[PDB]
């Protein structure tokens, strides 16, 4: 308060000159890697490996969303709800007045398809020695170098092309979710509006 | 004695010389608990800048509005609720994006208020005395604005008249 | 229901049995203490505790009817309480 | 300093640097007057006249607070008297 | 086998599984960690406090959110006496159709809320599932604030020093005045502004609170001094809570007793209470000295307090440095105060229900009382354990001694034998005679002659009840008399409300008592005295005894000193805590059994069943346990199940955990090390499993660890089985 | 490994050394007692903590003291 | 009945409180 020091002189912050320059992206990456090792060494978090994998998944999922819209529009995507007598009480969603509303059968089928794809992913994860691109970084391996604001304009089946397309697809998913939340329509409704009407036709 | 603002009190130990705007004004001795004056000066300057922008926005919203209808509310406190949540969340996200890097910056640096913001280069070529004078101007204007923006908020909450 | 607040009106419920027990228990404690202190000054104090000296035991036991008087004649002489030969732990 | 004491009375420093300088001939009668005033205020707010919402009388309340105080004043009076003051 | 106990290199070098077990159990003993200083200790404790408060606020926010989302708060508002509050929904894949149907409440299977949060939130003025959501949002924001503060105060320039942490006067001034008084002032502000009109049908939310006057005169009487105006026109005796019918305009009143409709304390009474508490604590927060030359230096106060004749030694001279430099002394004091405080909460929230319609919520009443009494016992045992820890590792005889003479604390170790001997005498006295009277009643009633029972009327306690106004025992003492000065003094302030509540057979306010109450209170006294004996003996004998005159050199918790000198099992101070936990559990069990049986008889109406059968043990066993356990055990039978099925499962689960504790307590080590060696040989000498080998050598649990695990099983089983029994019995007996 | 300390109350009666099951204690020359010998603990790495050493100590409150500490495969008595 | 927006933003705010918790957890060291 006055007759003593609240903070000792031996415990004072020192400005980190090691981050001079080092644009916010480099600064954030360095801070994450130094603060959280053993998850940064694995390639997790704000890393080029994680960004590449998430971009691949975002592109594949744009494909999956288009397929789901097509299936819903074209009379596929089974109708009704799951059978509680067949699949237990865990599929029951609510009981309004004497009727049990269950999980829609369409949701169950879509979950099964997503389970197929996620299982493929889990196999590839526990198949590191036989896959071309691993999920995590080996001890020693170093994370590919960030592409930057604009990756190199190298057309074709190149690392830069896949990188750019993954970033674009992830941004598209972010924008799609933002539009759906702000305006209030369904995700497929937003995709239908953003395709003119050629999806849910 | 050593306070210029309260010519009768003696200022606390940490109020001396540098850190422009130092008028010896710390009667409660808050500076005695903080290890340095870097963080409190950073907070004071952030408040000064936010209050300057708030006063300017208060007056402009009183007189000028965007073409859209959602921005047609004249009362700023009523516009706080009339404006759609999308605009406010966008503003908050922009502020938070600016704030996280500066969050890493402030708690460790020697000049946490120095965000490197000078697009027009109003400080390139200025001497040390001129730079200190500019800092004093900024601090004064900010303190006056803080008082003013709090007064505007209070008078709008107490009378409903957003100005005068 | 027993009225044991202390009033003499219901004095035969608690107070009189209380006095009777205090007399009997003081008798027992006094004769035990007297026997312990008496055989504690012999050659084999521990032997006389598993093998009671029945003559001395009978002598002490029938002398307990004066335990209220004996207690307030040994406390006055300082023979009832030890002072500092009692053992204490380290702290 | 050194408020610790082992004699007959504590040093006058335990009374603070406002009561340490009051003569005992002032504290004593003041303590008795405060005790009498506080007892009368307590007995006038209550006991003699039953309390009511419309009758609180900050004088009697504030007064009654002189009874607890009185205790401290005469304790200090004794401390000053024993310390040749 | 390394790097897990980062704080202890001695454990990290252990090649066995003991390293993992001890790494968990020593993580919070910061004083014993490697490379340890006092500054780091206080800073880490500070950050842990911040994280803990964040956890508490997150828990409260979760309760609010789950009541708002899956509860029936809004429906419960319109019919609080018939609608059963819902805690949260259930989604368990293991449910059959029957379990889903039985637990089904409205739209989904859900759990009834026994925490009484519905009544508490309704009383403080919540009427919408959007009010609860706002509270959850705000509490998550507060949790974020506290987490940010905890992170911040570990940063280099924001880590407080030892002087700031040990600044007693500043912390006391601020804690008392700011925390207590200002929080009470803000709570009075909320109570008045929101709660008072909301109980009268006027909605005061975060929009119309700057324009809705809490009182019609509006702060004019406060500044004018006409403070009586805030008490004029209170709520009438026909006021319907939450509605304007029969309401008033007063905000601070004395009424005493309970609301005629909700059977709970008046909201205007509680606002006035908190305002008075706020003023008192704000005043009391200016006592100690700070940077402005006035106040008290507690070192001087402690040093000056030596009786002149001399019976406390040199007084409290060395206590300031003793308490300041020890975190276990302060922790013990805080835990003792908290235990007494939560015992007070338990004892007052049933006699003086503060929340609307909480008196008629019997299961929540029982659950709240049991929960708070168990927490009280835990806190008391923790206070005594930390006192023992202070004796072992923080007590310095030199500081507490001046020129041979010892201060008030050091003298407690001189007559420690006297203290322990007299605690033992009181415990033996109470146990012998309470058990004697109980067994006498057992034998006499069993032989068919109940008239020969020894039944002592609790006249001393009935005297107190009459003193507070109960005209049931014909004492005519202080408030049972209309002519006594105690009655004439408050005849116009709070007696009409208080007398109308104390002299009512439907309340729990000063429940009528008889010989059974006398005997059970003596049993409670015996339990308290024996638990205190164990804890005090462990605390005083912590630094050494005749069997181990260097016990302080072995620390607070060590297994033993070996089989030498006759055997030294359970000789440490930690073992005293371990033994006293059983006695605390037993004493709290007696207290909660007494409370629950008394209130079950009161609610069912057969109070004659308790008054007659509570004087002998078989009466308890037959009429409380055996009688009220019937609804619980029939939560599921070979014919079906009820919503009480989960409580029967928890009953059996508690019994199982209790007996596993019995395993860990009766069977000791040494018998489990050789068996583990046999298992190790079997694994090492079998094909197809030799490919897999352990990294940590499997060893039996240590003696102290085994005692802890057995105690944990015992306590968890105890708590679970009694919670299941009390809740299920109340629910199944009282509808 | 556990810690074993010897105190000058040692009378050199050797009962501790001949009771150690892991050969931790030994008798060394001394001039503080009649026997001219004092117990020593030069091999505490083999100390198991069984405390047989201080069960055989005749001195009043012991002259050999075993303080249990960090555990090792030798101190835990692990044959595996 | 609370809306999807009310629950969603409460979940998002809960996530933010989680990132603040690990930062405190990691700052209290391994
Ligand atoms: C649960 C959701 C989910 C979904 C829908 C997918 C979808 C996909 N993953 Mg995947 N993954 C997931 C979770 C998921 N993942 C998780 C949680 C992990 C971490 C264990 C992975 C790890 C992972 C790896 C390592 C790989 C995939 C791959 C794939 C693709 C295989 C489809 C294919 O053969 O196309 C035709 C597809 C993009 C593979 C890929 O890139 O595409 C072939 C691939 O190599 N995933
Ligand atoms: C910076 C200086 C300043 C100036 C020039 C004014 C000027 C004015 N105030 Mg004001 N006010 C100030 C600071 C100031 N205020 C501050 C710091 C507060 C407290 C936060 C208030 C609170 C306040 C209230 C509550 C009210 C005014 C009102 C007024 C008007 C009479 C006038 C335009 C009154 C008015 O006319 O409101 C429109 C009125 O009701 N003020
Ligand atoms: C007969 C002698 C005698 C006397 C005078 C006392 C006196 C006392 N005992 Mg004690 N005690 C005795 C025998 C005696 N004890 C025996 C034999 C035992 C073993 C069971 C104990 C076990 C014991 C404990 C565990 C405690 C005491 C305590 C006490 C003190 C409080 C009184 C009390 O709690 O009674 C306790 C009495 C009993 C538990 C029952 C005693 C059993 C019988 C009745 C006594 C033996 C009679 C003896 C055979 C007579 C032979 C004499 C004859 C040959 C002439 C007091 C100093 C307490 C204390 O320290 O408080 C200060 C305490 O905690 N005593
Ligand atoms: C006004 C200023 C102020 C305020 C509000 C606080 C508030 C707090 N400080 Mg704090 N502090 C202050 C100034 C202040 N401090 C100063 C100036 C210092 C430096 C000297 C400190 C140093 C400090 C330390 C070192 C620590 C705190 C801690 C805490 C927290 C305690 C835990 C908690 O939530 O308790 C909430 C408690 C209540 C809301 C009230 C409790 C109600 C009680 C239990 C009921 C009692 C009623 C009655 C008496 C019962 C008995 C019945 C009767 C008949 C006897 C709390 C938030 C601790 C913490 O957790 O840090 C994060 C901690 O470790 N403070
Ligand atoms: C001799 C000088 C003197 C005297 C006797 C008073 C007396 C009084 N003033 Mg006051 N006042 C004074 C000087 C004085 N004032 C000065 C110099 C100023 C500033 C220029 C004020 C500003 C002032 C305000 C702003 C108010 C008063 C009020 C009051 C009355 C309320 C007292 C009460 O019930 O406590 C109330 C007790 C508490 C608030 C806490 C205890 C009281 C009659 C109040 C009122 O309404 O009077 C009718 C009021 O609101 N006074
Ligand atoms: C706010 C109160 C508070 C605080 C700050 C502390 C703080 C401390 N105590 Mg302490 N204590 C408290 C209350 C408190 N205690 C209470 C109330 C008791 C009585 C029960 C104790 C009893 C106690 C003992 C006996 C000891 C400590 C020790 C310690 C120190 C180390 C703690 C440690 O290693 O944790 C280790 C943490 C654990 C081992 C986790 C145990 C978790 C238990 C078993 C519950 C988990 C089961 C859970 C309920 C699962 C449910 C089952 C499901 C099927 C329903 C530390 C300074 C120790 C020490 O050395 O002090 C110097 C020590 O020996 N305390
Ligand atoms: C029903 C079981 C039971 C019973 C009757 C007792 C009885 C007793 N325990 Mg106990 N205890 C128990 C279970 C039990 N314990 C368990 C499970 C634990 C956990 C390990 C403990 C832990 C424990 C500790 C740590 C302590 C006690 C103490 C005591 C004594 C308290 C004084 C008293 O009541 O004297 C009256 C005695 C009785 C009513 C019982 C014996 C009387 C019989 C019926 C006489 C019959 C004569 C023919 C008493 C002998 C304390 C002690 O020794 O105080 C002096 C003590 O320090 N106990
Ligand atoms: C926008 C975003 C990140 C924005 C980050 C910003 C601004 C960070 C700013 C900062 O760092 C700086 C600059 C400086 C720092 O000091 C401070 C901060 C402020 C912290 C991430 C989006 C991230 C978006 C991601 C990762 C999207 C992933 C989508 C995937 C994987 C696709 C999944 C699917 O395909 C499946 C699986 C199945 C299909 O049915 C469904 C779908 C959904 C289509
Ligand atoms: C890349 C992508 C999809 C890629 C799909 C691929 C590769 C599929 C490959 C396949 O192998 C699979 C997987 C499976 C096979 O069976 C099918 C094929 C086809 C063989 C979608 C991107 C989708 C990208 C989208 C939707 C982008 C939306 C962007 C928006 C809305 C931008 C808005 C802004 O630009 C404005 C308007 C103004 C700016 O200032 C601000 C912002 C906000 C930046
Ligand atoms: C806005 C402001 C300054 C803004 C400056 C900016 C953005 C400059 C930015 C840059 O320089 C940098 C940073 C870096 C450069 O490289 C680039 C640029 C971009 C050039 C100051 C306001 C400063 C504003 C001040 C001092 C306001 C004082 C207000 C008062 C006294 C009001 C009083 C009243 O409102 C009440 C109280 C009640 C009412 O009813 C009555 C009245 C009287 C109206
Ligand atoms: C071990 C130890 C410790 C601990 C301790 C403890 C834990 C204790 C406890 C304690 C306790 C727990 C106590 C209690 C107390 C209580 C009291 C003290 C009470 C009182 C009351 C009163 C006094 C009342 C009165 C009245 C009446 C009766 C009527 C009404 C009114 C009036 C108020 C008047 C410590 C850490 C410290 C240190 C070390 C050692
Ligand atoms: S423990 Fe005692 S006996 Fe066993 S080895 Fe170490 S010293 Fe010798």
């Amino acid at each position: 308060g006055t007759p003593f020091d609240t903070v000792s002189k031996d415990e004072l912050a020192v400005e980190n000159k090691a981050m001079a320059g080092k644009s916010v992206f480099e600064r954030a990456m360095a801070d994450f890697n130094g603060r959280y090792p053993a998850v940064a060494a694995l390639g997790l978090g704000p890393s080029a490996k994680a960004e590449r994998w998430n971009g691949r998944h975002a592109m594949f999922g744009w494909i999956v969303l288009l397929a789901t819209g097509y299936a819903q529009a074209h009379g596929l995507l089974p109708e009704g709800g799951m059978d509680a007598k067949e699949w237990g009480t865990w599929v029951i969603v609510s009981t309004t007045n004497g009727e049990q509303v269950t999980i829609p059968a369409a949701r169950a089928a879509i979950a099964i398809g997503h389970l197929h794809f996620g299982a493929v992913g889990v196999f590839a994860a526990y198949s590191k020695n036989s896959v071309k691109d691993r999920l995590l970084l080996e001890p020693g391996e170093k994370d590919e170098a960030p592409a930057g604001l604009f990756p190199a304009l190298r057309p074709g089946l190149t690392k830069e092309a896949e990188m750019l397309n993954g970033r674009v697809a992830m941004l598209g998913l972010v924008a799609l979710v933002a539009v759906s939340a702000a305006t209030g329509q369904d995700i497929l409704s937003v995709i239908d509006q953003g395709l003119g009407g050629l999806l849910l036709k | 004695a050593q306070s210029k603002a309260l010519p009768f009190l003696k200022a606390p130990a940490k109020l001396d010389g540098s850190l422009a705007g130092d008028f010896g004004f710390d009667p409660m001795g808050i500076s005695d608990q903080v290890a340095n004056l870097k963080y409190v000066r950073a907070a004071e300057l952030k408040h000064c800048r936010v209050a300057m922008l708030g006063f300017l926005g208060w007056v402009v919203q009183q007189y000028v509005h965007l073409p859209g209808e959602i921005y047609a509310e004249s009362n700023p406190l009523k516009a706080l609720t009339s404006v759609p949540l999308l605009s406010q969340i966008q503003i908050f996200l922009f502020i938070g994006a600016i704030e996280l890097a500066t969050l890493d910056q402030t708690y460790t640096a020697d000049k946490p208020w120095d965000l490197g913001f000078d697009p027009l280069n109003f400080s390139k070529g200025k001497s040390e005395q001129q730079m200190k004078d500019l800092e004093v101007k900024e601090l004064k204007n900010g303190r006056v604005a803080m008082i003013a923006i709090m007064g505007l908020i209070a008078q709008t909450l107490y009378t409903g008249v957003p100005l005068f | 229901h027993l009225i044991t607040d202390g009033r003499w009106s219901h004095g035969s419920e608690f107070l009189l049995p209380s006095i009777l027990f205090l007399y009997i228990s003081g008798w027992i404690g006094w004769v035990g203490r007297k026997y312990i202190r008496t055989v504690g000054q012999t050659s084999n104090p521990t032997e006389k505790e598993i093998i009671i000296d029945v003559p001395l035991a009978i002598s002490i036991m029938t002398s307990g009817f004066l335990w209220p008087f004996a207690a307030w004649q040994e406390f006055l002489s300082g023979d009832l309480i030890a002072s500092d030969e009692t053992i204490t732990t380290s702290p | 300093e050194s408020t610790y004491w082992e004699g007959k009375a504590p040093p006058s420093v335990v009374l603070g640097p406002f009561l340490s300088k009051i003569p005992s001939g002032v504290l004593g009668p003041a303590s008795l007057v405060a005790l009498i005033v506080g007892s009368y205020c307590t007995h006038e707010s209550n006991i003699f006249n039953t309390l009511t919402v419309d009758t609180i009388y900050p004088a009697y309340v504030l007064g009654s607070f002189l009874t607890p105080i009185s205790w401290g004043l005469h304790v200090a009076a004794w401390i000053q008297k024993m310390n040749k003051a | 086998v390394y790097k897990f106990p980062k704080f202890s290199k001695a454990l990290a070098e252990d090649p066995s599984t003991r390293r993992i077990w001890y790494g968990i159990a020593t993580a919070h003993d910061f004083e014993s960690h490697d490379a340890m200083t006092e500054s780091k200790l206080y800073q880490k404790i500070f950050a842990s406090h911040f994280g803990h408060i964040a956890i508490i606020f997150l828990w409260t926010a979760g309760n609010l959110f789950h009541v708002a989302w899956q509860g029936n708060f809004e429906a419960w508002i319109l019919n609080p006496l018939k609608v059963r509050p819902i805690a949260h929904a259930i989604w368990d894949p293991h449910f059959g159709q029957a379990a889903y149907k039985a637990f089904l409440k409205t739209s989904s299977p859900a759990n009834l809320a026994l925490s009484g949060v519905y009544e508490w939130w309704y009383t403080i003025g919540m009427r919408t599932n959007n009010d609860l959501y706002q509270g959850s949002f705000f509490l998550i924001l507060l949790s974020s604030l506290l987490l940010f503060a905890g992170w911040l105060h570990l940063q280099p320039s924001f880590r407080p020093s030892l002087d700031w942490f040990k600044a007693n006067e500043y912390r006391l001034n601020h804690h008392l005045s700011g925390l207590f008084g200002v929080s009470s002032l803000a709570w009075t502000g909320h109570l008045v502004h929101v709660a008072i009109p909301e109980s009268r049908g006027i909605h005061v939310g975060w929009d119309n609170f700057l324009t809705v006057l809490p009182h019609p005169e509006g702060l004019t009487p406060f500044f004018s001094g006409n403070w009586k105006a805030y008490a004029q026109n209170p709520d009438t005796a026909s006021h319907i809570f939450g509605s304007g019918e029969g309401s008033g305009t007063a905000i601070l009143t004395f009424l005493g007793g309970f609301h005629p409709q909700t059977k709970s304390l008046w909201l205007t009474d509680m606002a006035h209470h908190h305002l008075a508490i706020a003023v008192l604590f704000i005043v009391a927060g200016h006592m100690y000295r700070t940077n402005w030359l006035i106040g008290h230096q507690m070192k001087l106060i402690l040093e000056a307090h030596r009786p002149p004749g001399g019976r406390l030694g040199i007084g409290h001279i060395g206590l300031y440095e003793t308490i300041t430099n020890s975190l276990h002394f302060q922790l013990g004091l805080a835990l003792a105060a908290l235990g007494v405080a939560t015992s007070l909460t338990a004892q007052h929230m049933y006699a003086l229900p503060p929340y609307a319609f909480l008196a008629s919520n019997f299961p929540t009443q029982a659950a709240l009382y049991t929960h708070h009494q168990y927490i009280a016992g835990f806190l008391m045992v923790g206070a005594f354990a930390h006192g023992a820890i202070f004796f072992v590792r923080d007590y310095d005889p030199a500081v507490n001694t001046r020129n041979g003479e010892k201060n008030v604390l050091a003298r407690m170790l001189e007559h420690k034998e006297a203290i322990i001997s007299h605690l033992s005498w009181v415990s033996l006295f109470l146990g012998f005679h309470t058990l004697g009277i109980y067994v006498h009643n057992d034998v006499v009633v069993a032989f068919g002659q109940p008239e020969k029972q020894i039944l002592v009327e609790p006249l001393f306690a009935e005297w107190i009840q009459a003193a507070s106004g109960k005209t049931l025992y014909n004492f005519d003492l202080l408030l049972a008399s209309s002519n006594s000065p105690a009655s004439v003094a408050s005849s116009q302030l709070w007696l009409p409300g208080w007398l109308s509540a104390i002299n009512d057979g439907k309340n729990s306010l000063f429940l009528p008592i008889g010989p059974g109450d006398f005997l059970v209170h003596h049993a409670i006294a015996l339990g308290l005295h024996t638990t205190t004996l164990i804890l005090v003996k462990g605390a005083l004998d912590a630094r050494g005894s005749k069997l181990m005159p260097d016990k302080k050199d072995f620390g607070y918790s060590f297994p033993c000193d070996g089989p030498g000198r006759g055997g030294t099992c359970d000789i440490s101070a930690w073992d005293a805590f371990y033994l006293a936990m059983f006695w605390m559990l037993n004493t709290i069990g007696w207290v909660t059994f007494y409370w629950h049986w008394k209130h079950l008889t009161l609610w069912q109406g057969n109070q004659v069943q308790f008054n007659e059968s509570s004087n002998y043990i078989m009466g308890w066993l037959r009429d409380y346990l055996w009688l009220n356990s019937s609804p619980l055990i029939n939560g599921y039978n070979p014919f079906g199940m009820n919503s009480l099925s989960v409580w029967a499962w928890m009953f059996l689960f508690g019994h199982l955990v209790w007996a596993t504790g019995f395993m860990f307590l009766i069977s000791w080590r040494g018998y489990w090390q050789e068996l583990i060696e046999t298992i190790v040989w079997a694994h090492e000498r079998t094909p197809l499993a030799n490919l897999v080998r352990w990294k940590d050598k499997p060893v039996a649990l240590s003696i102290v660890q085994a005692r802890l695990v057995g105690l944990a099983h015992f306590t968890i089983g105890y708590v679970l089985t009694y919670a299941a029994f009390v809740i299920a019995s109340t629910i199944g007996k009282l509808g | 490994s556990h810690t074993v300390k010897i105190y000058d109350t040692c009378i050199g009666c050797t009962q501790c050394v001949r009771a150690c099951p892991t050969d931790v204690l030994e008798m060394v020359p001394w001039d503080g007692c009649k026997a001219g010998q004092i117990a020593s603990a030069p091999r505490t790495e083999d100390c198991v903590g069984c405390k047989r050493c201080e069960t055989a100590c005749p001195t009043d409150f012991l002259s050999v003291r075993v303080y249990l500490g960090g555990e090792t495969t030798r101190s835990l008595g692990l044959a595996y | 009945m609370i809306y999807d927006s009310q629950v969603y933003i409460a979940l998002v705010i809960a996530v933010v409180a989680s990132v603040l918790a690990i930062r405190l957890g990691a700052t209290l060291y391994n």
